[PDB]
């Protein structure tokens, strides 16, 4: 089942007939060639993706699908900290629940309802063969089963080795196959002795077996609005992205502005950065952390804009305990981190580095 | 008790200065003042900052990155004083330097040294 | 047989192997139980001082508290909090003197109160446990003051503020009995009783003179506050017991810690906290050895245990160590604590057999005062 | 050497705990931290208070009254720690008591204990 | 033969017999001289620390200075004053931190200046002599700041005020060359020349990278300020010598403290102040012993002496004790000061022969730093 | 010579012919029956003594002559602290220089000059014989030699065993002839442990052969004006007794208000106390010291008047270092100090030992 189930998910992933005007598939916004992210440019750059209607833009940046399958389902641990889930705000429990929402999102694939999606699947005899072999006959005659099966197949497809190969240079180094460059090792050491490790490691202590450089927690690191992406989303300037608080069921006002800690795997090749896609460059996303540690004036400036970083979109709930480490990363270490984060790039996406 | 002799790790007693995880420890083992191997004693503050050392585990024959972390805000415990320096580099290479009072990021800006924990962050390399 | 250090090493290795995770954090101390003992370290008059919080059962240090110059440690019998009357200076041992009282949470060890004592009023002395004392309700801390004259300062732990200084006669020590009352011991050989309100000349009443002026009552009496029992040894091991449970001093039949033959062979009490009293068992424990009359502060190697009613010797333990202070946990089948200032070691003994059960070493520089909760 | 043996005075070394004038000294011998037998180390403050003992001098067979005085305003020296108690009565006889930090009357209200001096003030009678 | 305690007893005896009256008083420590030595005691990270003032000739403690948490001692070369940058907290080792500079009179030991450092800027570390440093004129003091970034605080001792923080690159230690200029050691393998005007960014000029990534230079280099000589050993025994007298860094020939067959047989430098340097004699003294490469802070039983110019070994002394730190007086026929952290003793040796002359014991809890004055 | 010179002083000491109206001798104001002090009453009671005219009063209390021969001549030691001398302000170097001043002082014996003294000496055949045996023929015909001879005789008489016998109980106890009472012994112990010893012991340390309980130093303990005595002296409301500063050749304004530390021997029987006889009771003298130590209000009150001690006549140069001990004498210790000081009474004044 699960071998062929993924094959059906592979068919659907690249099928643009899951979108109203038949213009876009998962592969459109999650391009396999680009670490499963969107190469296309809308009104606000690559910060947000354009929907099926070629008009509607999202509010958030499209994340890699690579290594999302290792993120555990959304839950709250004994600490009181939330962990796991899908979407920058964790509003999806897991890959399965996540897969459906793009299909039905007017500002994305823009299928009006589940019934419309079923109709498209019956257009293909390939599906009626493949779907009915895995979920039995008549599956495509039922909107609810088909949509769900398609979501499940898409989920399964994303849980294959093709999405999480662990064939990055980091992976080969930890297996003893090759060594880090002095700068990469320096970056790793910095990465596991500075605040980076507090949020971007699977564990607090001990050895993780399949590290994806996220603890799956939710933090507000105090990012500002993305001026241009925000206009493009059409949600108004008065609108506030409350991150995790926007997940249904989450009412705790301490989670306002908190976003899922993203896996730093493939990070080098999935710009722009953060939930709102505000930072074009990776170096910029690293230097942003120094506004909490550096006494220096340049730390206040966003190097991309040349102007003050900007007031956080959400001022309260900052992870200051972690962020205010009393230690400023110098450029030397910022270099080191850029290098180490590059080692988390997959084999097939290594060529993209430059 | 030959101080200059090559440091021989053991996995049988964390309070002794020859415990495999204390390979680059400076000061006092927290397990002697109310902490434990990887936790701080009560009333002290855990630094977010750390310094690392690849300590060889003699049990499985595998090295481990030990990000040591100081417990702070107290006078020095005076109990189980250990000063090991496996991999310890000078201060200009701080990540591997252990004379430093690594108390940064501790609550209430605590900077006084009490003792040190010895937790693994990964397998070395 | 397997030491606490070896267990933790074995446990840690299992977690690593099993692939167990655990967030590094500030541990809480275990709940204050009857076998918790506090070793205070006046550190031979050091400007700063340590107090060790020890689990007597495991023989483990479960926490510590930093203190100032010759602080007076107090432990709420109920185990709800500890405190001390500490003294700090703006420049280590020099400059602006700040006398102050800290109340700590007994599991986090976090200070829940910091109270300034104005006009640097504390009596600075080698640590006599009963020169600073909690009232039975743990709401008022009383502390002694010698300069410019004997006085007793009142500190309100509840409202977290110093109240007043009480002018008293030429008397010493403070053994609180009521929340507004305490006894002192006077030069003339009497005990003074002191009743104090929030204002007014305190009602000061003297007992009858209860010992010859050439009979010398040591500086470290054992006072069981919950029993109102004041166990006061003389240099000769003759022991004055004063009962204060009625709110007034009634004197008990004096008992000799040592036999007449032993007193001719030169046996005498000696050490710091020379005497200990177990409440439940009504036993007096005394550090004794063969010594010259004027070597009364030197360590002793023997503990005579005697019934406080009869004066009958129950045991003469050979401690096998130079013990300066003794004390007992007030639980049944009690531990006998033996603090060697020399060895800087708490020797934890079975108070029945006198067998050394275990020991907690490295307890500072010159640990002198043992303190235990009376929780039962 | 025997702590409990009768105190044996001597008039041949003041930094020794058995020096005849230290017969009721508590704390530290000032001579050992920059003071002398009857003077205070620099930086410290001389207390005006004192306690007395009758110390036998085996040089002249006469007992003399030693009105001891503390030097204050400094952490304890930690050199030549001594504790003798010849004629030492409890705290309630303060003029013969020696656990008291006799730092009273010291300049700049210094009350920390550094060390103690041993000056004569008369003869035994 | 006659100890200083014995000669004192004989003086007191004669004074008594003769009837010499004499007024008790505060002694003045004798005039500072080249033979006076200061032994700091970091006390294994204790919150309070003691500096002992010692007359190396007499082998006698002539005074003491109290200090805070890992305070950095600085002895002015001309012995006009001494000072430290120290850290006290409001409640022993907790509460509000006050970093302050204190200047002392070198005979009365009284504080002549007490300067508060704003925003608790001192770098706290196992004591490294040149993490806090006096300019040649002694008007300015400089101290290192590691947090939030490498920086250097300027303190005016004459004006008795802090000036400002000089932010700098990823560099460490401070070696003042002038009233406005000092050197540091950086991660890239270069030194940094740091000239600081009245205000503004300092004139930061790096030298060439003068050592590899994998060559490890010790935390306790010797630095003669009047010679402008920076002596910097590596773990292996190799020594970097830098002349900073010109205003810029000339790198002297890389001298090797140990022979090839010695390094092969496990001989290495180890200890705390591993290296001393005599200005006049231009001799380097180095603690060495047979040790594994990663035992580089343990005590050593030997001390090799070598000519700073040529590198010829002048002598190797068996110290007869476990020595952690060494230093020397800058006068002729100088004393080799040998400090055992374990013994808490300053063994005073003759630097010509290495013979032990006398010893000053009981120098605190874990004395690590010897500091002499360059008076001659 | 030494035996006979003192014998001539004895004659002179009790001879009223050294006063203008012939009504007064040394013995008058320095009565041998009262430790050589004045038992007479004046306008200021026993505070100050009345001169030969029967009208003029001094501004200071007549001290004992007992043990005054033990006081070194006025000098200044390397500390910069003055010692010794004679008079409450030490304006006299020694007993010899002192002796002449009563005779010539208009408010005391009031002899107009040295000539008038010599003319009195000639009229006695005993003196012509006695003076001429010790100082030679013609001595009485020369006013300067006669005046000074008389003075030296007076000094010599004062140095005899009679004036400093050391037969007080203290002296007997220090020999082991007898013991202290427990109260006296506590009094002694307090005296030698509290700040008293700093000023009222001959020495800083060691032992004194002939102890008289004074370091002979000059201190300002901060005494007020004795208004009754000040009024009778007639020096005025604006007058300030500068004490030692009033000695000629003492300009140091830090000595203003400082007075010679009196010998405490015979103190029990020589009241009233202090330089201006301001305290009647020996006990009040002791309690005065509590004003620098005690927190209690009572310590600021003079028990003899019920009012504050008073603003120090000279508010500067107080020996606060010594006086501010941070330890208050309780009544027990005072009782003991009184008892100890009573033991300093000479044997022949033990009968007189009253109140
Ligand atoms: C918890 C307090 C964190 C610490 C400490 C650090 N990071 Fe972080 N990071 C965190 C969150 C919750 C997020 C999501 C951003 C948002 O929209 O809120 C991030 C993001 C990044 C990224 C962006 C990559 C992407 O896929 O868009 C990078 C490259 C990154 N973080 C790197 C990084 C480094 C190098 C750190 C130590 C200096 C570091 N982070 C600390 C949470 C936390
Ligand atoms: C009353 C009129 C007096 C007569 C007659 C004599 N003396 Fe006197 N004397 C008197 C007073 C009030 C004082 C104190 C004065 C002062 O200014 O301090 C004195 C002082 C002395 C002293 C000094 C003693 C001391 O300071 O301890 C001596 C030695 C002394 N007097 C001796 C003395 C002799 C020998 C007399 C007859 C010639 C004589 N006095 C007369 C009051 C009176
Ligand atoms: C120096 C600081 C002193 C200390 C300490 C004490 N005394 Fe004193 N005393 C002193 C002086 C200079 C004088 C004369 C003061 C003056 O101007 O009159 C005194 C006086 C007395 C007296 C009166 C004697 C007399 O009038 O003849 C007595 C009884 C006395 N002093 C006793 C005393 C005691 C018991 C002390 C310790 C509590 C004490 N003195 C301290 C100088 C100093
Ligand atoms: C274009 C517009 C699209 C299309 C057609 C799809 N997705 Fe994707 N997606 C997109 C954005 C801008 C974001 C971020 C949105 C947010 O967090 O609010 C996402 C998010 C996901 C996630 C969550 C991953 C993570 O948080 O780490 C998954 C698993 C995901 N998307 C998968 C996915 C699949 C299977 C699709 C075809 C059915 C699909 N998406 C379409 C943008 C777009
Ligand atoms: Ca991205
Ligand atoms: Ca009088
Ligand atoms: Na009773």
């Amino acid at each position: 089942a699960d071998d062929a189930l993924a094959a059906l998910g592979a068919q659907l992933f690249v099928d643009p007939a899951l979108s109203r005007n038949a213009t876009q598939s998962c592969a459109t916004c999650h391009d396999p060639a680009r670490a499963f992210t969107d190469p296309r440019e809308g009104k606000a750059g690559l910060a947000v993706s354009v929907g099926d209607d070629g008009q509607s833009h999202g509010d958030r940046n499209t994340p890699t699908l690579g290594y999302a399958a290792l993120v555990p389902a959304f839950h709250r641990d004994a600490n009181g900290k939330y962990k796991g889930g899908q979407f920058w705000d964790g509003r999806a429990d897991d890959l399965k629940q996540n897969a459906g929402q793009p299909m039905l999102n007017p500002v994305e694939m823009a299928m009006p309802d589940r019934a419309a999606v079923a109709a498209r699947l019956r257009d293909d005899p390939a599906y009626r063969t493949g779907f009915e072999a895995l979920f039995g006959k008549g599956v495509l005659d039922d909107p609810e089963r088909a949509f769900d099966a398609a979501a499940e197949a898409l989920a399964a497809y994303q849980a294959t080795g093709e999405f999480s190969p662990f064939d990055s240079k980091y992976d080969r180094v930890m297996r003893g196959e090759e060594k880090f460059t002095p700068l990469e090792e320096f970056g790793y050491t910095v990465f596991i002795t500075w605040n980076c490790r507090l949020c971007h490691m699977q564990r607090k202590q001990g050895v993780a077996e399949r590290e994806t450089f996220t603890n799956f927690e939710y933090h507000n690191i105090g990012l500002p609005v993305n001026e241009t992406a925000r206009e493009a989303s059409g949600l108004g300037a008065d609108h506030v992205d409350h991150g995790l608080l926007a997940r249904p069921g989450i009412e705790d006002p301490a989670q306002s502005g908190r976003f899922k800690v993203p896996s730093l795997r493939n990070v080098a090749v999935t710009g722009p950065y953060m939930h709102n896609g505000v930072f074009t460059d990776l170096r910029t996303a690293i230097l942003f952390y120094n506004k909490y540690t550096s006494r220096r004036p340049e730390a206040k400036i966003n190097p991309e804009t040349g102007a003050p970083w900007g007031e956080p979109e959400v001022a309260r709930n900052l992870s200051l305990a972690e962020l205010q480490s009393g230690l400023m990363l110098d450029d030397g270490r910022v270099d080191a981190l850029v290098a180490f984060l590059e080692t988390l790039t997959d084999r097939r996406y290594e060529p993209l580095l430059e | 008790t030959d101080p200059r002799a090559k440091w021989v790790p053991q996995d049988n007693d964390i309070q002794a200065c020859d415990y495999w995880r204390h390979c680059s420890i400076d000061g006092n083992i927290c397990d002697c003042s109310g902490g434990s191997l990887t936790n701080c004693p009560p009333g002290t503050k855990l630094a977010t900052a750390s310094w690392v050392a690849s300590c060889y585990n003699p049990t499985d024959g595998q090295s481990y990155l030990i990000a040591y972390r100081d417990c702070c805000g107290y006078n020095v415990s005076g109990r189980c004083p250990c000063l090991n320096t496996e991999g310890e580099l000078p201060v200009y290479r701080p990540e591997f330097a252990n004379d430093i009072i690594w108390c940064f990021g501790a609550e209430d800006d605590a900077m006084t040294y009490h003792c040190t924990i010895s937790p693994i962050v990964g397998k070395a390399s | 047989q397997e030491t606490q250090g070896q267990a933790a090493a074995r446990a840690a290795a299992a977690d690593l192997a099993a692939g167990q995770d655990d967030e590094p954090r500030i541990l809480e101390a275990p709940a204050p139980d009857a076998r918790r003992v506090y070793v205070n370290d006046p550190a031979h008059f050091a400007a700063v001082t340590q107090q060790f919080v020890i689990d007597g059962e495991a023989g483990r240090v479960i926490g510590m508290i930093d203190g100032g110059f010759l602080p007076n440690p107090v432990v709420a019998d109920d185990g709800s909090f500890i405190a001390h009357a500490s003294t700090v200076f703006s420049r280590i041992a020099r400059g602006e003197r700040t006398d102050y009282v800290e109340v700590f949470d007994p599991v986090t060890l976090l200070p829940t109160a910091d109270i300034e004592l104005p006009d640097a009023p504390r009596f600075l002395v080698g640590t006599y446990p009963w020169m600073t004392s909690l009232t039975p309700d743990g709401k008022t801390l009383l502390f002694y003051q010698f300069s410019p004259a004997p006085a007793v300062g009142v500190v309100d732990l509840e409202g977290k503020a110093f109240k007043r200084m009480l002018d008293v006669p030429d008397c010493y020590h403070i053994f609180p009995t009521a929340p507004d009352t305490f006894f002192m011991h006077c030069r003339d050989g009497s005990l003074a009783k002191v009743a104090f309100g929030t204002e007014g000349t305190p009602e000061i009443t003297h007992t009858e003179v209860f010992h010859p002026e050439d009979e010398f009552l040591i500086n470290h009496p054992a006072y069981s506050q919950k029993a109102g029992r004041l166990v006061w040894p003389t240099y000769t091991g003759k022991i004055h017991q004063i009962d204060l449970s009625s709110g007034d001093a009634k004197f008990l039949p004096a008992v000799e810690a040592l036999t007449e033959a032993e007193r001719a062979d030169g046996w005498r009490p000696g050490g710091w906290q020379q005497v200990a009293y177990h409440r439940a068992l009504d036993r007096i424990y005394l550090l004794v050895d063969q010594r010259d009359e004027w070597r009364h502060k030197t360590a002793s190697r023997f503990v005579v245990v005697l019934d406080a009613k009869t004066g009958e010797r129950l045991a003469k333990f050979e401690m096998g160590h130079e013990i300066d202070s003794i004390n007992v946990s007030q639980d049944e089948k009690p531990l006998l604590y033996a603090l060697s200032t020399g060895d800087k070691t708490l020797y934890i003994h079975d108070a029945e057999s006198g067998e050394e059960l275990r020991s907690v070493n490295q307890l500072g520089h010159g640990p002198q005062v043992i303190t235990t909760a009376d929780m039962g």
